[PDB]
């Protein structure tokens, strides 16, 4: 999310046992680390 | 202290005892007009 | 600012020698540097400019080959290597300091030839040196028969100054000087390394 | 040669050069803030 320039991940690391789709219950994403980027973004990709 | 930037530059280089005075705001001559000219809304702090 | 020059005597015809040209007061890196020639009594004759001595040195058409110019930044000099000396080139040369650099406000002698040394005096012959000797003449005093030019002549040993004038010196038969200084008198002469009092 | 000059000249930098003609090094710390996040802070004072 980006607000006020900052760039803020919020994340959450879960065991799970699946193969497909997302699992039910419930989790909350604790904050992982805020970045004062203050750079304006619209795109993005992902590393394989 | 007081106060907070969203960056700093450190501009570091050598040059001669007579020649400090021209890393000043608005000063003319080899080194401001010729080498490392500084705006006169200048908003930092020379270090010799 | 100040350009001493250090060299300046008696040569044989043929000769080599070395004019030293010791320069305080400005950033001698900075400047190019150049040797005037001037026969005595006759005009500014060029003899040479250099600014690097990896770059291009020049040289008067008359001097080609014969001489050589050189710098020492670190010693703040400038060297003057004279070698087959010929006849003409008996005169006084003065070190002078060549700016070729402009700088924006500061406006200085940009290619004017701004500060000239007191100058040497060679003499490119095969005569041989002879003391002076005064003959006291408004009172006067004659230095005669003296080789080569120059010859420091005054009265009082500078003591008394007003009304003191010197003539130079001529060529005669026998190749000797003689001034008179008219208004005791006291004639140094360098290269005879003679003070006498009369 | 001649209006050919190489542009840049060496600095004598010998130790026994008068002060005015000595080596001083020269940090010109430049202060940017904008739009972008204040990320470079001064030390916050905190009390017992």
């Amino acid at each position: 999310k980006n607000i006020d320039g900052y760039f803020k991940i919020y994340s959450k690391h879960t065991p799970i046992n699946l193969v497909r789709d997302l699992p039910q219950g419930f989790s909350a994403l604790e904050p992982l680390v805020d970045l004062p980027i203050g750079i304006n973004i619209t795109r993005f990709q992902t590393l394989l | 202290n007081d106060l907070c930037f969203t960056n700093v530059y450190a501009d570091s280089f050598v040059i001669r005892g007579d020649e400090v005075r021209q890393i000043a705001p608005g000063q003319t001559g080899k080194i401001a007009d010729y080498n490392y000219k500084l705006p006169d809304d200048f908003t930092g702090c020379v270090i010799a | 600012v100040q350009l001493l020059e250090s060299g300046g005597g008696l040569v044989q015809p043929g000769g080599s020698l070395r004019l030293s040209c010791a320069a305080s007061g400005f950033t001698f890196s900075d400047y190019a540097m150049s040797w005037v020639r001037q026969a005595p009594g006759k005009g500014l004759e060029w003899v040479s400019w250099i600014y690097s001595g990896s770059g291009n040195k020049y040289y008067a058409d008359s001097v080609k080959g014969r001489f050589t110019i050189s710098r020492d930044n670190s010693k703040n000099t400038l060297y003057l290597q004279m070698n087959s000396l010929r006849a003409e080139d008996t005169a006084v040369y003065y070190c002078a300091r060549f700016p070729i650099a402009r700088t924006s406000n500061s406006q200085s002698s940009y290619d004017g030839m701004d500060v000239w040394g007191q100058g040497t005096l060679v003499t490119v012959s095969s005569a041989s040196t002879k003391g002076p000797s005064v003959f006291p003449l408004a009172l006067g005093c004659l230095v005669k028969d003296y080789f080569p030019e120059p010859v420091t002549v005054s009265w009082n040993s500078g003591a008394l100054t007003s009304g003191v004038h010197t003539f130079p010196a001529v060529l005669q038969s026998s190749g000797l000087y003689s001034l008179s200084s008219v208004v005791t008198c006291n004639v140094d002469h360098k290269p005879s390394n003679t003070k006498v009092d009369k | 040669g001649f209006n050919c000059y190489f542009p840049l000249q060496s600095y004598g930098f010998q130790p026994t050069n008068g002060v005015g003609y000595q080596p001083y090094r020269v940090v010109v710390l430049s202060f940017e803030l904008l739009h972008a996040p204040a990320t470079v802070c001064g030390p916050k004072k905190s009390t017992n």
